């Protein structure tokens, strides 16, 4: 029997409960996204790794959800490899950034996917 | 008027059996599965169902001449034999728009299912489907929020949302409830919730439970760094009581409340959906009492209708069944209505029990919830049958884990991420299912503990 | 606590089957008629029904040790074979008081009927009766007024109250609705009413209907010199809507409103009863949708329970059936729940379907209403079966008379006063029925006209 | 009716003395201690007390025949001689449910104690006990929260909660009150409070005191790291004023308020309990005026009744006496009603003055408070007599300490924790009392200072 | 999305002129009487009127790829010459129901007539008729009473 | 004085596409414009509450986003929240939500709404401290032709 620790296990939604994704593994993801028609997009954050509630507490309001867009959604791209590139490209420049990869379904307007591509040091 | 008033009885057939009829795009159509009484021609049974459902009674009344039944009469425009079935048919009835109060499922239900199910001339009646026209759909608010906004709010994408019903059903204290909540949530569940009969009782009062589960979910969200929520049950005995509770949840900043739509009722639900909309709470619908109506294939109302009705009155989530767990429910049918719950347009598909094309003219879709007697070993199936746009709930399956809630949570969260990646890498949750969680059981101590425990459990029993 | 937490499934039987059990005076008791699935021992079925109805789930959860299930567990204290019946039994379950939220039928139903009807292990489940303890009865308001104050208010003694449903069902304009109303009431009917599906529609809007029916009942009351009333349907799509209509009836000073409790919902009904109580409006309950739940002898809820549920929620009138007319209903059963509806104490009598002694500790009683496909020739029977404390309604039976409403009203008033005196002189409504009205038909022109028209009609068809 | 109306006086005896009578589970029963007037046969006395308390007057009125007194009459079903007592008896009276307005102690007391205490035919009367049936208990809300939730909320377990009444009684300025409050609280008391006659006066106005005491408990809680609270007195002259203050504490976020239930009244009390319930404040009741009713053994109302009355109206705390301090109270009796305040079921024990078994059907229990003239050297006894579930208060005993409030606090805390461990180690608070604190005074400077000052004080005087 | 975001201006004609289009029974339809500026092909004027009336602006914005204009774009599905008339035409436009707030004429007019009458490219514009579909009609209360009730 | 902005034109942007963006994307687009250095972003005059995005949802997210952007830049930001609705009750009701969010400006299409509703809104704004931006939709229907109508200088005086 073991006590799930109460202390350095901050999560990042989808896939954050499996072991660190290998680049191959990560590749599978961008691959899937693609397979489906989602436009891949990147957003990084260097200051508020997690939601807060400083400006408001009404129901549904949480500060810290929005992240910074890395360049633009790569519409038309089909090179899984090219987005991966980008990830590399951003840890260079924002080494302390948390970087994530998302997938837009433009017909439904929902982010059909999202998985963290890179935590900064000590996360 | 026109044609003298001639007092006296006449068969229904004469006015409500209209095979001639050409449905209007604004008509409400209904597929009733009728089983008459011995000497009753189907077209009479069929005409009674349509008459006594719209404009007519059992004898001739002069007043008809004051208006015009051609405009108002409900009409049986076709019967069909139920292949390989005991004098059982499909009577199709069409109801002109003018007959229904806008915005009101209550009204719609009062008409279509008001009195006809007890006719002496019928021995059993069952409504299978209703075609809601766009002209009627546009008069409803529908879900406070729907799938996309819910995701957008909680910031959660790609994979089923996970949840757990605290147990025991009744008997836990305000405080234990909180404890249990926090413990399940920090583990990695997205939501915990009140059992559908946890309202406000001598053992635990709603205001006490609400205050402590708020404390707890807030603790669990800070800890994990992932938005959490606990469904707080607002079902009450009076609308005033009901709103009053929803109002507190709002005071606390919590994100979702819950309501037993059938025991509460459509009139009360509709009110809560409006209150949620204006106040920004997500509302979880629980379908208690439903199987009282939707089980027997020969009498009652089919769930696909109950489900439609809710996307109309209001709800962000609705319990859709599990196929694979403790309560009844077949796969094809479920698939059918789940599309009725989430899609914009659903094409007619008798295979799956959908008798009419449903166009929802952009009414928000509702997130189906898979709950009841399901565990770790079902993960890949649920994942398969339902897709990411679903909520999967672990009651027994969370508080039932050998090391307690936190661990029991972690087990499920891994089981599912596991299945999700298998899927994404291209594995086949249906064939390859079993290895996948089996595989993951190996790398996860909490997942393992789980696997061992519920390995041999299934709820195979020949369905109704 | 005590006894190590030992994870895993176990049969329901181990905790919810307690034939040992001695029911407490404050326990809710329920007689369910269960039909298991082939390999399910009744005592397991029965315990599943009791566990999944009170405190347990399908596997073992440590939290139970936090509280004490001996205090809270729902328990199956006996099974009985349904003599001469297909593996069908009467599981009897007992629910401790502590489990139900005071004043809430919503909560009671959520528990007793929430989920058990869809268990895979069962194939059919039906609730036949519920024993409400005085400790729980006392937590309800009950009817806004009840039999005595309603007669006291309307000033009406010694005979059934007479009423009529305006027809056509849907389609008449506000104005025509009033005309029809005035005409029926001036004739001698006590009441007229909205058809359960007349709410607020394009053809006729609620406030216009209410305004003209007031004008009309006021006309007829003045004319005849007898207090008149028109049931104004407050059934709406939101509680706010509902209250809002109730509030205008109050503004016009009219004496009674009406509500479809089942399509509306217990939550909304209770709120209306309260409002009616505080503003002194009598409330007429229309049980639309009920036959979807109460028809089949093997699955569902029995009306006697629906009937009970309302006397708790609140209603001054409830439709009780006719035995003799257009919809299903048998005499003994009926007599059975009619006593459950009006009397203070009702002794158990399996003959009549009453499975438990019901003590109402002075909750007011509700006036049963006999309606649907009844005419002049049924008078003596109805009078017989129901007695003075009933409302007998003539829809078709009134607007279908060859000389219109007024005369058709007169027709029924005479027929009934006819039967009442026959009765009082000592004639025998059951043997002597037929001559009595037959004799009257001879002296009354309006009555005559009626007799001739419905002479040959009856609705005999072998019951379900 | 039946039996001609025969005008004129008759002895009570004829209808209200019914030794035949078999009490019903829903009857309210009362044990009155009567002392007739010389020529009054007890069974007359007894029937006067029962008649003039339910349905009758002094002469014969015909109206009685309109209704049925058998249903309604209060009834004296047995007298008993007060062994070794001056023509004093125990008349036992039974009141049927139907006579009391639900939720209203006001109603119940208006009946049972309304006029009989002043009959000329009696010379003294006194209510000793009342049996509230579960069917009447379920109609009350009872305490806003109760022992469990209060502990759960404040996070306090295993030992009596400690508290202090700031002194002087009246004359301190809003600011000084706050000063004194922080100072008591930082020392280790859980609660400080308003003296029951501290409302709003020229020397210090309620809004001013509330604001400063908020400042101060917030200081003290920060400092100690232990939830603190200060009873804010809401007793006022009008309900409007009263709620208005209740409302301000809510705005401050403070956790408890207080009310002198007897000088305020039941009507206002109950309002307050409801307000507290819905807004989450804990209510402490202060029994000012009670001794006006409950001291003499021959005339009045016994506190066990006043105490029952409160657990019905609503209170989280109630003062229960000290046995060992400045005001009257004997140990057994006390033990007796303390159980009546906190237990679920209390078996009848004439030893301890309990004349009837009392089932509270889960009403939450109230926390008894021990106050007035108690000090360091009483610790062990109080702890003995009351148990962990008690509040023990040190007014003088705190602001009476040689080094001021903080130290005084600390003194009592150690004294009590001291007692608590001794108890837990298995020492005998009763035999071993005295060493225990004596021992600790040795290790605690603040505690010592204490011991020295109040060593020789006791309040032994022969009780009433 | 799909098709790279390519910055810069483009004629309206490219997306708002769709003579192909089959009107849906829930579309709001509008008959505008357009009179272009000298060098403006009616099918441009007509597309300008449809675009600046529903979903677009004057240059290319990437955000379009976030949603899908085929669902939302307003669309000019026919032009007709005003027989015996000074370069004047009947542009017909179709607006999908999803675009209008229920029950709000204020919303409906804000779209259909909000900015188009002032385009530089047009010298005169006039709304002649609007087809309101049953699905939008049922979202209005309409008159308090109407002819029968009043009578 | 309020926004703390002096010497130069204030800069602003209307999010596009006109209709069809989801509450969430609107917020995204808003933060992104704002962080770049625009003072204000705003609703397109026909952005009220529609099936694709409901007013309460947009208000909540645009609040998140301008609050992000202002933090980041260290320069007061605002996003015109459109309050134009079908009934005064609805209209004020939205006005009221912006007030609850603490946001600094709202907007109203004064001509399609009307003067009666406009004035109500101005009063509401006055008393509750919101700045109101008026959008002149429909105006060209009145003010273009040189021979018939009302000249905008009048419409402008009227406002
Ligand atoms: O109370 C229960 O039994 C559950 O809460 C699950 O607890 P477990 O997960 O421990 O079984 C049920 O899924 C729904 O409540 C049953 O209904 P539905 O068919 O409508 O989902
Ligand atoms: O709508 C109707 O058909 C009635 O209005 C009667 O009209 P008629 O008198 O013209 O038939 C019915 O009695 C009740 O409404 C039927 O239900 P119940 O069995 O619940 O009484
Ligand atoms: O005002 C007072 O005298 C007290 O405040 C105590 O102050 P000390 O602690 O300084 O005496 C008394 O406990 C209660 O108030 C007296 O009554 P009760 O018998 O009901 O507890
Ligand atoms: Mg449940
Ligand atoms: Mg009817
Ligand atoms: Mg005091
Ligand atoms: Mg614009």
């Amino acid at each position: 029997m073991q006590v799930w620790p109460p202390i350095n296990k901050k999560k990042y939604e989808t896939l954050s409960y499996l072991p660190d994704l290998s680049q191959e593994q990560l590749l599978s993801e961008v691959e899937y996204l693609l397979k489906n028609g989602w436009v891949p997009c990147l957003e990084f954050e260097t200051e508020h790794g997690f939601v807060y509630r400083e400006n408001n507490k009404s129901p549904g309001y949480y500060d810290g959800r929005y992240w910074t867009m890395w360049k633009l959604p790569m519409f038309g791209c089909t090179d899984a490899t090219q987005v991966l590139a980008e990830v590399g490209e951003a840890k260079k420049a924002y080494p302390q950034a948390w970087i994530r990869i998302i997938g837009f379904d433009n017909v439904r307007q929902v982010q059909c996917i999202s998985f963290i591509a890179y935590k900064p040091e000590g996360y | 008027a026109s044609v003298g008033f001639k007092a006296g009885v006449k068969e229904y057939k004469l006015t409500y059996y209209t095979p001639e009829y050409q449905t209007k795009d604004t008509d409400i159509l209904a597929a009733f599965r009728v089983t008459p009484q011995p000497g009753v021609p189907p077209e009479e049974a069929g005409a009674a169902v349509a008459a006594e459902s719209s404009t007519g009674t059992w004898t001739t009344v002069w007043t008809d001449g004051l208006t015009s039944l051609d405009r108002y009469k409900g009409r049986c425009y076709r019967i069909e034999r139920v292949v390989g079935e005991k004098d059982q048919y499909i009577a199709y009835v069409a109801y002109p728009l003018d007959l229904f109060e806008e915005g009101s499922v209550t009204n719609m239900f009062t008409s279509i299912v008001g009195n006809v199910f007890g006719f002496k001339a019928l021995r059993a009646l069952r409504l299978e489907d209703l075609r809601i026209p766009p002209a009627y759909v546009k008069t409803f608010q529908g879900p406070p929020h729907g799938i996309q906004v819910e995701r957008d709010k909680l910031n959660k994408y790609g994979r089923p949302l996970l949840g757990c019903t605290i147990k025991p059903k009744l008997g836990l204290s305000a405080k234990n409830y909180g404890r249990a909540v926090y413990e399940c949530l920090r583990g990695g569940l997205d939501f915990t919730k009140d059992d559908e009969n946890v309202n406000s009782q001598p053992f635990m009062r709603w205001r006490d439970r609400f205050l402590f589960c708020a404390e707890a979910l807030y603790k669990a969200q800070a800890e994990t760094g992932e938005i959490k929520g606990h469904y707080l049950n607002a079902t009450a005995g009076t609308c005033e009581e009901m709103i009053k509770r929803a109002v507190f949840a709002r005071e606390l900043g919590v994100p979702i409340v819950m309501h037993d739509y059938l025991t509460g009722g459509f009139t009360a639900n509709t009110s809560l959906a409006h209150y949620c909309r204006d106040n920004g709470l997500l509302l979880h619908i629980h379908r208690a009492m439903h199987a009282v109506i939707d089980r027997q294939k020969n009498h009652g109302i089919h769930f696909r209708v109950l489900a439609k009705a809710l996307r109309m009155s209001g709800g962000d989530h609705i319990h859709s069944g599990t196929v694979v767990g403790k309560l009844e429910g077949e796969r094809d049918i479920t698939l059918g209505f789940v599309d009725l719950l989430r899609d914009d347009f659903v094409e007619q598909d008798r295979s799956r029990g959908i008798y009419f094309t449903q166009d929802w003219v952009s009414l928000p879709g509702v997130l189906p919830v898979a709950s009841g007697g399901i565990h770790v070993w079902h993960m890949p199936a649920l994942t398969e049958i339902f897709g990411d746009d679903s909520v999967l709930q672990f009651g027994g399956g969370t508080l039932g884990h050998p090391w307690g809630n936190a661990p029991g949570a972690v087990a499920n969260r891994v089981a599912l991420e596991a299945c999700v990646k298998a899927r994404n890498e291209g594995r086949d949750l249906a064939q390859e299912g079993n290895e996948i969680i089996r595989e993951a059981c190996k790398w996860s101590p909490e997942l393992a503990a789980a696997c061992e425990v519920w390995k041999e459990i299934v709820f195979n029993f020949a369905a109704v």
